[PDB]
DNA sequence: TATAATGGGAGCTGTCACGGATGC
DNA sequence: GCATCCGTGAGTCGAG
């Protein structure tokens, strides 16, 4: 979920 | 990079103005289907495919390289559009 | 030595001078040349290179 | 949204000159496909356009001397390559296409920095100007390796980073 | 019937209605596809003298939009109902003819 | 020839306090309040943080992240904002013949307010590489004339004439200044700074401020 | 394969079930299992005593309820798209007061969802997660107004929807104001309505500064408990007449009345704890006796006017503190839609009491069960908080089922939440793990329980501590709320311990969070283990004090997105989680009993038990999950087997013996390769190709429905207009295409025919009809094909018919045909891979095996990760992994490293030795010496540092190999790597982002209805978005022409994009475009607005765009 | 403000 | 011509009632058995035009 | 920004204080139609005052005034662009009610008519440049000569 | 086509971020 | 002049 790509 | 990018920059008092030229150029050449080229036999950009070296598709690259000869004019209001057309029409069929 | 401020004033300066060909050339120059050197140089990481200095 | 586009995940090819993009056939096949039924029908490939069409419908029915008719195609030519969020003029880029094996966009190196892409999953999308016009515009003005400065700061934009600066430092 | 505006996915972004296809007007394909037919077909009677493809053209309403009798085209030809049906019967048989031959016709036929 | 240190001198990888913390130690730690922790993390990354530690920092580690994904929305905003307040100017002419100039000082008041003190390079840079002065410049017996676009080195040797002593402000051609009506024209702009030449008639350039001012606000803290 | 385990801390307890919190939570709720009379008045009993008796004359009251047996079992109704439930009959008895007469009946209330065994739900054929939601406990709180620094502000909140928020402030004019439903009117009158006289008011509240006296108004005395009651109406309803039963019904409804006005059991308590008194009930007052009696008002009063003052013992209270914050479960969330369908059940039933034939009335008659089915549909089908199922492996699922969300019904708005929501609060400690949450909007907002963290009945969150007395630690373990964990001293679990007795004379402990160091005298309790501070999903992560917390957090994250592998491995290096995850969330199968295995099959196990009972055990074989998954079982018994209690039977999906498994073990280099390990790109060994390691099962489904037309019936056959035997080739007699077939993108999965819409062929069809000699087909092929981009091998297909046995389909529906494709995804270029340190890229390459780097005695590496990777980021543990990896590659073995308590270097360092005997001894009895390129990287190494001068070859090797590094050499020329390179096992996975799934073109295709601009998204087979931003990146480079083709012949110009097309295919350059129709709609919608909107030449002469279509 | 009071007060004038 | 300007201005009845193919009189959208549009609907045909192309 | 380590021209943030500062209020309407308050473009005014000095009247007393890049972006003469930003539904009557024009004058006006904006290769300066090869132009140039 | 029946219910609450207009 | 109410904004893809 959002950010560079975790989730 | 495109070949003499640097040079073809020199040419013009604006960037876009050369974008122009070359895009009016390769039009001209695709409508009368390159009969009306300035190159020499030798000059004329190729593509390699499976059979040999044959003339480049691309009307751009062709316009580019015109440009860089130095045989070609351009400026505004060098002569009307209508005669222009028919001119290039009676000198090269289509 | 050559880092990122001193290639970075290579690229300009090259820009300058020889124009964006050129410039193009030798980056794509010193792309091939740096990642190829890097592969051999032998640069990994392991635990013992975080080097906690005495001093601490 | 517009016809003529594509999108898949980006990949790292350092072969790539700074004005080159790696695009996979599949890609490139449905981009340009107009172009492709117009060369078939150039050769001997197909009698028509529709039979063309109707030929590369299934993936069965697609033979070799297709793939070298769309090399043929694209000669020349260049696609735009996005990524999102597109957020100063260099966040788009003008790259010859250069076809590749495999289902991902090729991207080069050096222009990484100016889109802030990674190779962590970041995906981009690729769009086929149509004009004469939209080509010498992307070839000229647009083209990455063109662009080689910040039009911000007028510092370099496009110039060594990570593992470039690393191998020659050491 | 269920609103077109309907809310899809937990974001604000997303409507019914913005997956819906139009059927109704044509794909580019599919209008040149017309385009190609209508170019193919006046080069297949043009194989045909003026007056059978006229007859041709007249009986199946490439003129007007709409199709005659063989009475309208014989008496606008000034020849017999039997006549006019033979010249369309001659003119369908010579355009199988350059079907059989050429075979450009086919691919249309889907 | 440390891989860390190397990394960290080249401009490959990391800055000092990363690599701080991988070594010496982690430092003082936030509070959610936005106070600070009188006990710092003594540990290093290699030695390996408590249980205690780690809960500890995570506080600063949220902080962060969120710090993040609520910045990039207004940065978004702003990019827009400019780009509507600024898009129908574009370079129109090659002169508006004005008369009229802005004086990049080379020199700002000290903040003991004993003297003045010359700026930064980096920011006297960004007030004049790529502009074009609107009067004649001679300084250490060299004519820089009235229409000459500022090349980097025409900068470096203004500074350099700016510690001598023989000028303290630089007349210039602005945008603040431009007559152009519904743009600005080639003079009083300056560089295509992707160019490093002059500016083509017909740039957009309100976009491209637009997109200059945008591009760097999502590092701009909250 | 030994397995060696690390760390001194003994862990008291186990994990609790960790599915608890949804399973327990919904036993609770429903009470199927408890006899009628014997359940407690919660959950929907709750409700039902809630909402009977129903009154006005005519009474319906209730006696109980019952669940019956579900009429479908689970699996049936996954496949049929059916809800799994209950039947639901309530016992009612309709009484008339004055007859007396009593009819008394079973009444049939509609269905209710139920649980599966694992914790989650089936509604529709598809499975779903209830997430619990965190929210502001109700209570009574003091805060701090920010306007007025030496005032505050009281509020008193009850459960959501059961009530008005209440507030109290002192005015700068000295009078006290009460706020309800955005009202602000003098407390004193409310007092004044309660009973309250001037006397006891200023007994009660005399000894504070005169604050009293801004409560002192002579006015309301002066109008007894009657004309306060109507003047308090007349202020909250302006035009509303002030009756005398209407000031009291509405009054009693807004505060005394229980069936309107609710504050928890939990609020209730609170308030209790806080005010320092005692309640009757759940409501802020009561009516007795005929009039206002008081409960809440006077103790609220008291306590903010002493805050106020600077009287000892007030405290402001802190919001976020999860003692003032409470989880609403599974059980209480329906319950709450349970409770507002039996509302509206009842305004039904009172509505049919009003009209009727009033002498014949059945409970049946009166109880229409419509709205309460409704309300639970609802629920469960476009609820926030009801969550399709994420089952991509079984840590997946079960973090879901441990989830936390502050948004939804009542909950947060993502626009209202900024930083202190989002916060990692003190009280999160044992609580609510400080890593585990998303980087995207919903940071902080949405999280996950921590390991040892349960739930308590009033929905607080609770962690275990052990006691500690007189420095001795106790075996017993007692579970605190956070303001219970405040009143104590705490010591670390890393703490040494001889025996029972605290071992060290400084401890590190917490009071109310703050670290402290004490003696062992004043601890009072001990952390339970480093544990029970992390979500499952974090203390999955070996070597986490290494790793920075954000990358930590996507580690955590992308464990829930790894894909099961027909190869999949447990880790080498584990935190010794790894087993009861697999258990916990049922995806292994177990042994009931002590036993001997009887049968052992691909499809079955059959178990002979001590009972001398067989037990079969059906077993789950490529099964699709939600997110298209293979879910499998595979037997790991063998027939005859001795099998104790909990013995593993079978293996789930992502299971090796018993242990999770999320990708792959293999041997990394960590050096930079040639640029194509640049910025996170991986390089791979096409080893793993060739041995299937990162090969995955994917399923996809696809459904077509024949129905009934007006134009006539659609139908499935095989019999399709102009197509070849080719075509049909895989097709089966009744159309569908046959098991095992393969099926490539443009191919048949069912073929279909269907009547065409009336038809005006245009001149040129009837021509071309008359010169081919064939009739036009009745019908048209509308099959169901492949794709683009998909395919693969047909395994299943399912086939409903209407007018056959056990089926009913929605209406006009003729039947419905399923095909299940099912392929084998081996690793290729574009496909993500991550590691549980968060260490994340894309495949960029993949090597010939020839190509790769190797170790001297021939044996490739798997895997080149770019150190660059690493000091950026700060998470060392994957290094400390791989070290580990290195020395389990050659004794080996596995490990197990626990957080917090783990493999130290020093351990590790003398088992890195024992490796290098096996790696480097054999060399040396096999009769080979050191190699000339070793000696050349010695002595690089050498100047490195990395080795001490003088020492033999070998001795130099070791201290390498002892640092965790190796000589490498390099596949393409022969030459060794110039530095020594670490090497290891890592233990990699593949996640769900897979560049198959992903890429995707478009050259023309559908469009929009309104706008006539293409779809977006791949099913629709959609062009890209070019955005505003787009647009200013074109404008900036001035590239006008590009971009106005964006504007114009590649999106909404119709006869431009046509016409571009047509050129295009001629070979012509494409013509010039026209208006595109968007501006054309942007004008009929603002004509539509009454504004007239006219294009004008120069000579402001107007210009139709509309081709004078548009104008009389 | 809201409709249906104010012809519920219109009503309640007869 | 060449499109130069864009004006925008007040709509009086008259000029809407000369935009106006027609008034609809009904609040009935399409038949429930034929599937047409109703007279003087929101989606006759009377008004707006045919459904189908020249028919 | 220099504080965050970015380096960016002044160049840029003087176009947009410039676009800050394009407008003035009225302090003494001299001869003119305008109004004691009421606001309009510098350049505007300053034709207007142009207008009215070379009329030799009275030319109108005006102060300078800054205003926020929102305010300034609505407050654009193109009611085209004013309405695709923010406030739609004010800028629009304002609009309806003044019987405003719109010259698409800027890019996102032509951008929204799908026109060819007024910038780069669509600049009004460079693209009428025509294109000719020496051949034809020595053809053409012979026909001039025979008229 | 006819006992007589004569004023409604649901709110829903942790964010600014100000912007102008309106009020003692 | 200075408190206070109401109405309009709150980033980008991709998949739902
Ligand atoms: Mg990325
Ligand atoms: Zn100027």
């Amino acid at each position: 979920a959002x950010x560079x790509x975790x989730g | 990079a495109e070949p003499g990018i640097d040079k073809l920059f020199g040419m013009v008092d604006s960037k876009y103005r050369l974008t122009v030229v070359v895009a009016k150029r390769a039009q001209q050449l695709l409508r009368h289907g390159f009969k009306n080229t300035v190159l020499e036999p030798e000059e004329r950009p190729k593509m390699q495919t499976l059979e040999g070296l044959f003339d480049d598709p691309n009307a751009v690259t062709w316009a580019m390289k015109e440009l860089l000869t130095g045989r070609l004019v351009f400026g505004e209001n060098l002569v009307p559009e209508d005669r222009l057309q028919k001119e290039m029409e009676r000198l090269y069929p289509v | 030595p050559q880092e990122k401020n001193s290639l970075k004033d290579l690229v300009y300066q090259a820009f300058l001078r020889l124009g964006m060909e050129k410039t193009a050339r030798l980056l794509d120059a010193l792309k091939y040349y740096g990642f190829t050197f890097s592969t051999t140089s032998g640069i990994t990481i392991g635990i013992d290179d975080a080097v906690i200095p005495e001093e601490k | 949204r517009v016809d003529y586009s594509g999108r898949s995940v980006i990949v790292v090819g350092p072969q790539l000159k700074l004005h080159q993009c790696g695009l996979p056939k599949r890609m490139a096949l449905e981009l340009f496909k107009p172009f492709l039924l117009k060369k078939m029908e150039e050769k001997g490939i197909a009698p028509n356009v529709k039979a063309a069409r109707r030929m590369l419908e299934r993936q069965r029915d697609i033979k070799d001397e297709v793939w070298d008719a769309l090399e043929e195609v694209i000669h020349g030519k260049v696609v735009l390559l996005n990524r999102a969020p597109t957020l100063h003029r260099l966040g788009i880029q003008a790259f010859q296409p250069v076809l590749v094996e495999g289902q991902s966009i090729q991207l080069h190196p050096l222009v990484c920095e100016a889109f802030n892409a990674d190779f962590d999953g970041d995906q981009m999308a690729v769009h086929v100007p149509l004009s004469s016009f939209a080509q010498a515009e992307a070839r000229i003005q647009m083209l990455s390796a063109h662009n080689l400065l910040s039009p911000a700061s007028g510092e370099p934009l496009a110039k060594p980073s990570r593992d470039i600066i690393l191998g020659l430092y050491y | 019937p269920v609103s077109l505006e309907t809310p899809i996915g937990d974001e604000k972004d997303s409507f019914y209605g913005d997956f819906i296809p139009d059927e109704h007007l044509p794909s580019p394909v599919d209008a040149a596809t017309q385009s190609l037919l209508s170019e193919e077909l006046e080069k297949a009677l043009s194989k045909l003298s003026e007056r059978e493809a006229m007859v041709l053209k007249l009986r199946k309403g490439l003129i007007d939009g709409r199709e005659h009798t063989l009475e309208e085209v014989g008496a606008f030809f000034g020849v017999t109902r039997e006549r006019i049906r033979q010249i369309e019967n001659k003119a369908l048989r010579k355009l199988k003819y350059h079907e059989s031959r050429t075979r450009k016709l086919r691919d249309f036929l889907d | 020839f440390n891989p860390l240190y190397v990394m960290a001198q080249s401009g490959a990888r990391g800055n000092p306090q990363q690599i701080r913390q991988l070594c010496g130690l982690r430092g003082l730690m936030q509070k959610p309040s936005g106070e600070t922790f009188e006990v710092p993390v003594r540990s290093s990354f290699r030695e390996g943080l408590t249980v205690l530690e780690y809960f500890i920092s995570s506080h600063g580690a949220r902080k962060g992240g969120a710090d993040t994904a609520l910045r990039t929305a207004d940065s978004g905003y702003l990019t827009r904002k400019l780009v509507d307040v600024t898009h129908e100017i574009v370079v129109r002419e090659a002169d508006c013949g004005t008369t009229n100039y802005i004086s990049v000082p080379l020199f700002q008041p000290d903040e003991v307010t004993r003297s003045l003190r010359l700026r930064k390079r980096a920011d006297i840079e960004a007030g004049l590489y790529g502009r074009v002065l609107a009067r004649e410049v001679e300084v250490l017996g060299v004519r820089l004339e009235e229409g000459r676009y500022l090349s980097m080195d025409d900068v470096h040797l203004l500074i350099k004439a700016a510690e001598a002593g023989e000028i303290q402000e630089v007349p210039v051609r602005s945008p603040l200044t431009c007559q152009t009506r519904y743009g600005v024209c080639q003079k009083c702009y300056g560089y295509d700074l992707s160019m490093a030449r002059p500016v083509s008639i017909g740039e957009a350039v309100g976009i491209v401020a637009a997109q200059s001012i945008g591009e760097p606000g999502t590092q701009l803290t909250m | 394969m030994e397995i060696k385990r690390f760390g001194r801390i003994r862990e008291v307890i186990p994990l609790p079930p960790l599915t608890e919190i949804q399973v327990e939570s919904y036993r609770r709720a429903l009470q199927a299992d408890v006899p009628p009379e014997k359940r407690e008045n919660v959950g929907i009993q709750a409700a039902f005593r809630e909402t009977f008796p129903i009154e006005e004359g005519l009474v319906l009251d209730f006696l109980e309820y019952r669940l019956g047996e579900p009429p479908f079992p689970q699996d049936e109704c996954r496949e049929k798209d059916l809800t799994y439930q209950a039947p639901l009959y309530a016992r009612l008895q309709l009484i008339h007061k004055d007859t007396g007469l009593i009819k008394e009946d079973e009444v049939f209330l509609g269905h209710i969802p139920l649980m599966t065994e694992d914790g989650s739900f089936i509604i529709n054929g598809a499975d779903r997660v209830i997430v619990s939601q965190i929210h502001r406990s109700p209570g009574v709180y003091f805060t701090p107004d920010p306007a007025r620094p030496g005032r505050y502000i009281a509020s008193i909140i009850p459960l959501p929807k059961r009530g008005p928020w209440i507030d109290l402030e002192v005015e700068p004019n000295g009078v006290v104001s009460m706020k309800v439903n955005k009202r602000k009117f003098p407390l004193v009158l409310l007092l004044r309505v309660l009973g309250y006289d001037q006397e006891t008011l200023a007994r009660e509240l005399g000894a504070y500064g005169e604050l009293v006296q801004g409560l002192m108004d002579e006015s309301v005395f002066a109008m007894r408990p009657e004309e306060a009651l109507i003047r308090l109406f007349t202020l909250l309803r302006p035009g509303d007449p002030p009756k005398r039963d209407k000031a009291v019904a509405y009054v009693y409804g807004l505060i005394a009345d229980p069936r309107r006005y609710d504050l928890g059991e939990a609020g209730r308590y609170k308030a209790e704890e806080k005010l320092g008194i005692r309640l009757s009930g759940r409501t802020l007052a009561r009516f007795e006796d005929g009039e206002f009696k008081d409960e809440v008002f006077l103790p609220t009063l008291r306590y903010l006017f002493a805050l106020t003052a600077g009287v000892p013992g007030h405290e402001v209270d802190d919001i976020d503190h999860l003692g003032n914050r409470r989880i609403r479960t599974v059980g209480e969330l329906m319950t709450d839609q349970f409770r507002v369908g039996l509302a509206r059940l009842a305004r039904g039933v009172r509505e049919r009491m009003l009209m009727g034939s009033e002498d014949s009335l059945t409970p049946a008659k009166l109880v229409n069960s419509r709205p309460l089915e409704a309300a639970i549909r609802e629920f469960f089908s476009r609820s926030q908080l009801s969550q399709f199922k994420d089952e991509t492996n079984p840590l997946s699922s079960l973090r879901h089922k441990r989830r936390i969300s502050a948004l939804g019904p009542g909950g947060l708005t993502r626009e209202r939440a900024g930083f202190d929501v989002r916060d990692v609060h003190r009280t999160h400690y044992g609580r609510i793990c400080p890593v585990e949450t998303p980087e995207g909007a919903n940071i902080g907002l949405i999280t996950s329980l921590a390991a040892y963290a349960r739930v308590d009945e009033l929905g607080f969150i609770r962690t275990p501590y052990r006691r500690v007395v007189g420095g001795v630690v106790t075996d017993e373990v007692v579970y605190m709320t956070a303001t219970e964990e405040d009143r104590y001293t705490i010591a670390q679990a890393n703490t040494p311990l001889e025996g029972n007795r605290i071992a060290a004379e400084r401890v590190v402990a917490r009071r109310k969070g703050e670290p402290v160091i004490v003696s062992p005298e004043e601890v009072e309790f001990m952390d339970v283990s480093p544990k029970q501070v992390f979500s499952v999903n974090t203390n999955l992560i070996p070597f986490l004090e290494h790793d920075d917390a954000n990358r930590a957090l996507m580690g955590s994250n992308m464990q829930t997105q790894a894909v099961p592998l027909i190869r999949a491995q447990a880790p080498v290096v584990m935190t010794g989680l790894e087993e009861r995850v697999v258990r916990d969330s049922l995806a292994a199968l177990y042994a009931e009993e002590d036993g001997e295995v009887a049968k052992v099959d691909g499809n079955r196990i059959v178990v002979r038990y001590e009972d001398g009972r067989l037990v079969e055990y059906p077993l789950r074989r490529f099964y699709r999950s939600n997110q298209g998954t293979a879910l499998d079982q595979r037997p790991r018994v063998v027939v005859g087997q001795r099998v104790r209690k909990g013995d593993l039977l079978a293996d789930g999906p992502a299971s090796e013996n018993g242990f999770l498994a999320l990708g792959q073990n293999v041997l990394v280099a960590i050096m930079p390769f040639d640029g194509y390990n640049f910025e996170d790109a991986i390089v791979i060994s096409e080893e793993l190709l060739k041995r299937d390691f990162y090969t995955s099962i994917h399923i996809e489904r696809y459904e077509i429905e024949a129905r009934d037309t007006k134009l006539g019936p659609e139908r499935i056959t095989r019999d399709i207009p102009h197509l070849s035997e080719a075509a049909l080739r895989d097709l089966d007699e009744e159309g569908v295409v046959r098991i095992g077939a393969e099926v490539k993108p443009g191919d048949i999965l069912v073929g279909r025919t269907s009547f065409k819409g009336e038809s005006e062929p245009t001149p040129e069809e009837r021509l071309l009809r008359s010169i081919f000699g064939e009739k036009a087909r009745d019908v048209k092929d509308t099959s169901l094909r492949v794709p683009p981009g998909e395919g693969g091998i047909v395994v299943r297909t399912v086939r409903l018919r209407r007018g056959d046995p056990g089926v009913e389909l929605k209406p006009g529906v003729r039947e419905v045909v399923r095909v299940y494709v099912a392929q084998k995804r081996k690793l290729q270029v574009g496909d993500k891979l991550a590691n549980r340190h968060g260490n994340k890229g894309v495949v960029a390459k993949i090597l010939p095996v020839e190509d790769m780097p190797h170790l001297p005695d021939g044996t490739p590496v798997d895997v080149i990760l770019n150190p660059l990777g690493v000091p950026s980021r700060m998470n060392l543990g994957q290094i400390l992994e791989t070290h580990l990896g290195l020395a389990g590659y050659f004794l080996g073995q596995r490990y197990i490293s626990p957080i917090f308590d783990g493999a130290k270097e020093p351990e590790i360092k003398e088992l890195l030795a024992q490796a290098f005997e096996v790696y480097f001894g054999k060399r040396k009895g096999e009769g080979f010496g050191v190699d000339k390129r070793e000696v050349e990287v010695l002595r690089r190494a050498e100047k490195l540092g990395l080795v001490t001068p003088g020492k033999t070859p070998e001795e130099q090797l070791k201290e390498l190999f002892l640092q965790g590094k190796v000589v490498l050499y390099d596949g393409r020329t022969g030459e060794p790597i110039e530095g020594p390179i670490v090497v290891g096992q890592m233990f990699i996975m593949k996640l769900y982002h897979m560049v198959e799934d992903k890429m995707h073109a478009r050259s023309t295709g559908p469009y929009s209805l309104i706008t006539q601009q293409p779809l977006g998204g791949k099913a629709q087979f959609g062009g890209q978005r070019f955005g505003e931003m787009e647009v200013w990146a074109l404008e900036a480079y001035g590239a006008a022409h590009t971009l106005q083709e964006m504007l114009t012949l590649k999106s909404d110009d119709i006869e431009g994009r046509n016409a571009a097309y047509e050129a295009i295919i001629k070979g012509e350059d494409v013509p010039e475009p026209s208006v595109p129709e968007s501006f054309r709609v942007l004008v009929k919608e603002l004509q539509a607005l009454a504004l007239d909107v006219q294009t004008l030449d120069e000579k402001d002469n107007p210009v139709d765009i509309f081709e004078g279509l548009a104008s009389k | 403000s809201d409709p249906v009071r104010q012809y519920l007060h219109e009503i309640g004038q007869v | 011509k060449e499109v130069r300007k864009v004006r925008i201005a007040l709509a009086s009845p008259e000029k809407i009632r000369s935009w106006s193919y027609g008034e609809v009189e009904k609040p009935e959208t399409i038949n429930y058995r034929t599937l047409k549009p109703e007279r003087d609907g929101l989606f006759d045909e009377r008004i707006f035009g045919p459904i189908k192309d020249y028919e | 920004y220099r504080a965050q380590g970015v380096k960016l021209h002044d160049k840029h943030i003087e176009i947009v204080v410039r676009q800050m500062m394009k407008y003035v209020e009225v302090t003494d309407p001299g001869d003119s139609r305008l109004l004691e308050g009421q606001v309009l473009e510098k350049w505007d005014v300053e034709a207007l005052n142009e207008r009215l000095i070379a009329e030799g009247k009275t030319p109108v007393a005006w102060k300078p005034l800054l205003m926020g890049v929102t305010k300034s972006a609505l407050s654009t003469k193109s009611w085209l662009s004013a309405a695709s930003f923010q406030n739609t539904t004010h800028v629009l009557t304002e609009a309806a009610i003044a019987g405003k024009k719109d010259e698409l004058i800027g890019l996102k006006e032509n951008v929204i008519l799908g026109r060819l904006i007024p910038a780069g290769t669509g600049s009004d300066f460079v693209r009428f440049t025509q294109v000719v090869d020496q051949k034809t132009l020595k053809a053409i140039e012979e026909a001039r000569k025979e008229a």
